[PDB]
C-alpha cells in the first residue's frame, strides 16, 4: 500500500544564533526535504533535483510572496506572544508543523499544530473545526481564530495540500521512492576485560532499518545511537553488544532494509 | 530546556587517505540555538556546512554539521558542542574504527 | 503548497 | 533483642538546586535524623533535642572542623570523578554511607561504600581489609588508598569508634528512640468508573514497622491491595495507606487491620 | 534516570477547620535535584518547609510539608518538576472528609 | 561521630 506525507515545518525565534536567520520554514515530502524558505534569503528555494525540474517559475515565485507575507504575520506573532506573557528580551521560540497524510491516492490525515517555547499552545481539530488551548495564553487564539478562517483551513488540509502532495509524489516518484543498500562495518575493542562489538550501517536510504545483534543465532543487553542522517539524503545508525573476550565467534550483526531482499549478515574478523 | 544528544560518525567506513565525510549530528534540544563545530587536533576543520535546522514532532530541534575529509591515521578528530543548558562546551570524539 | 496565514495570533 | 544502627550520608552535587547547598552531611541513629552539617551552614547542629541535650560542645566544634575538612576533600573528589570520567561540567553527585549495627551492644554491621551517579563505585571490605572496585574507573582509587594503609584506622573506626559512640547514642535518646506512639487510622472510600477504591491510612505512628493489611470476609488479601510504603511526617513520625478495589455495593466485606508495636491488639476498621 | 514515586497526605486524617500539616513526599529519583510546591486553589501555599535523604539503594527522597487549615471550598495539590518528566506533573490530596 | 576523610579518590 502506497503511503505518502507532506509536513511543512515553521520556526520564529528571538534568538537563532550568531549570523542566523531568526525564521526558517521547510517542507518535506516522505520525509524529504524539498523546499525552504528564511528570513535572510527571502525566497523559495528547492532542495531537491526533482522539484526544481519540475515546478514552474510561478511556484517559486507564487510562494516567495506568501512566504514574505507569512513572515511579517510571524514576527507579529513572535512580538505578540512575548508581549501577551510579559516578557522582556530573552529567547523564544514559535513553532508550527501542519501537513497531509496519503494513503492509495486518498486522505487519511490533516493537520495543523503550534508551540511556543517547546510546548504545545494551539491544535486545529478538523472535524469540529475548532481550535484546542493547550494554554491559558491560547485562549484569544482560538477566539480569534474561530469567529472566522477555520473553514479556510479545514479546505487548506483537505484539498490543497492533499492536491499538492499527490503532484509532488508524481514529480518526485522516481527519487522518493529509490533504495540505496547500506554498507556496514564491524568493529570490536576490549578493554577491561569487555569485549565491544560494533556494528555501524552507512548510507542507508530509506530511513527505517532493523540493525540486530544475535548470538548463536538468537535475537538479544544491545545499545543502539538509533537512525541518524549522512549530509546526502542516506542514514547511518550503530549498534553495540558487550560480549566477553574470546565470544567475538558467537556474534553475528543481521541488518533488514527495503534495499535488501534477504537480511545482511556480518562477524567481527 | 533540553539537552543535545550529540553522536560523530563518517558517511563512509573510514580508511587513512580516502576522501570521506565528518558528520557530527545534535537532537532532541531547545531551545534551538547551537553551536557545533568539527575539529582535527584541537584546530576547527575548514569546509563545514550546517544542514537546515528540523524539529521532531516533539518540538524538539536537530542540526547536522558535516564537513569533507580524508581521514589521517595520526589525528584525532572531534566534535565542539556549545549549548544554554551546559555551562562548558562539550567535546566528542570521533571513532574511526581503522 | 504552503498555507497562507490569515491573521495573527 | 536490642538492634541499633548509626548510619551516617554524605552527598556532593555540582547542582543542588537553586539556594541550596552543594554537599549535605546527616546522620541517623536507629532511623532517626540527628545531625546535620551542610556547605552552607558550615556546622554541625543536633536535630533530636536527646543529643542537644546530653553532647557536650565539644562534639559540635569537634565535628564541625571535621565537617569543613571533608567538604574540602570531597569538593575535589567531585571534580577529581569528573575528570577521570572525561565529563565537562553538567550534573554529577557523589554518595557515601558508612557506619555500624549492634545487636545487645556487640557489632554485627561496619560498612563503607561510595557510589558515583547513583551506581556503585567503592565500597570497603572489612574482612580482607581491602576496597572492592566496582567500576573500571574505581580502580586508581583502590590502588591509592591500599597503598596508603587507610584501610587499618577504617576498620578501627567501624569496629571501635563507630559502635562506641553508637552506644552513647542510644543510652542518650533511651527515652525517644524506646517510645511508642499509636496512629489515628481513617477508612475512606471512592466509586469510579465502576470501581470502588478502599482507602486504609494510619498516621502519625512510631516507630517506623508497621502492617495494615485489608481483609476480605475475614482472610488477609494481599494481591488486589496497594501500598505507599512507610512514608515520614518529619516530626519524627510516619504515616501509611493501602488501597484495595472491590466492587461497588460490596463495601462491606471488607475490613482494615492495623498491627503496630504501640497496640497490644490489632486495630480493625470499617468503611462506614 | 529514574523519575519521582510522590505521596500527597496530610499529618493527622483531616477535618474542615481543623489545623494541620500538608505533606508531600517524593522518593526514588535521580538527580537529586528537584521541584516540590504544595499548592492551594491552583496557587502555592504559605509556609513550605523542605526536607533530604537516600535509601540504601543510592536513590534520593524529600519531603515538603507546610501548615494549613484544610477548607471544605478549596483544593489541595503537589506540583513536582524534575528532569526526568517532560512536564510538570500535580499529584491532588485526598481530603477524606 | 562521623568519619575523617582520608585521601581523595
Amino acid at each position: 500500500m502506497e503511503l505518502h506525507t507532506l509536513r511543512y515545518i515553521r520556526t520564529a525565534m528571538t534568538d537563532p544564533g550568531p549570523g542566523l536567520p531568526w525564521y526558517v520554514d521547510v517542507g518535506y515530502v516522505d520525509g524529504e526535504l524539498f523546499v525552504h524558505y528564511n528570513s535572510t534569503a527571502r525566497r523559495y528555494v528547492p532542495r531537491t533535483e526533482w522539484i526544481a525540474a519540475k515546478a514552474d517559475q510561478q511556484y517559486w515565485d507564487g510562494q516567495t510572496q506568501i512566504g514574505q507575507g507569512n513572515e511579517q504575520i510571524d514576527r507579529e506573532n513572535l512580538g505578540i506572544l512575548q508581549r501577551r506573557y510579559n516578557q522582556t528580551g530573552g529567547s523564544h521560540t514559535v513553532q508550527w508543523m501542519y501537513g497531509c497524510d496519503i494513503l492509495e491516492g486518498g486522505p487519511i490525515r490533516g493537520y495543523y499544530q503550534m508551540a511556543y517555547d517547546g510546548r504545545d499552545f494551539t491544535a486545529f481539530d478538523k472535524g469540529t473545526m475548532t481550535f484546542t488551548a493547550a494554554v491559558p495564553e491560547a485562549v484569544p487564539t482560538k477566539r480569534k481564530w474561530e469567529e472566522g478562517y477555520a473553514e479556510g483551513l479545514k479546505q487548506y488540509l483537505e484539498e490543497t495540500c492533499v492536491e499538492w502532495l499527490r503532484r509532488y509524489v508524481e514529480y518526485g516518484k522516481a527519487e522518493l521512492g529509490r533504495r540505496e543498500r547500506p554498507e556496514v562495518r564491524v568493529w570490536g575493542k576490549e578493554a577491561d576485560g569487555i569485549l565491544t562489538l560494533s556494528c555501524r550501517a552507512h548510507g542507508f536510504y530509506p530511513r527505517p532499518i532493523v540493525v540486530s545483534w544475535l548470538k548463536d543465532g538468537a535475537v538479544r543487553d544491545a545499545h543502539s545511537g538509533g537512525i541518524v542522517p549522512n549530509g546526502d539524503g542516506t542514514y547511518h545508525t550503530w549498534v553495540t553488544i558487550d560480549a566477553q573476550p574470546g565470544d567475538g565467534d558467537k556474534y553475528q550483526c543481521r541488518v533488514e532494509h527495503a534495499s535488501l531482499p534477504q537480511p545482511g549478515l556480518y562477524s567481527w574478523e | 530546556d533540553l539537552t543535545p544528544k550529540v553522536q560523530v560518525y563518517s558517511r563512509f567506513p573510514a580508511s587513512a587517505g580516502t576522501k570521506n565525510v565528518l558528520n557530527c549530528f545534535a537532537a532532541g534540544f531547545h531551545p534551538p540555538k547551537i553551536s557545533i563545530t568539527l575539529m582535527k587536533d584541537g584546530v576547527p576543520m575548514e569546509g563545514a556546512q550546517y544542514s537546515d535546522m528540523s524539529f521532531n514532532d516533539d518540538w524538539t530541534f536537530q542540526r547536522l554539521v558535516h564537513a569533507d575529509f580524508t581521514p589521517s591515521s595520526g589525528s584525532t578528530y572531534a566534535c565542539k558542542v556549545e549549548h544554554e543548558t551546559l555551562k562548558e562546551p562539550q567535546v566528542y570524539k570521533w571513532d574511526p574504527e581503522f | 503548497w504552503i498555507i497562507r496565514n490569515w491573521e495573527t495570533v
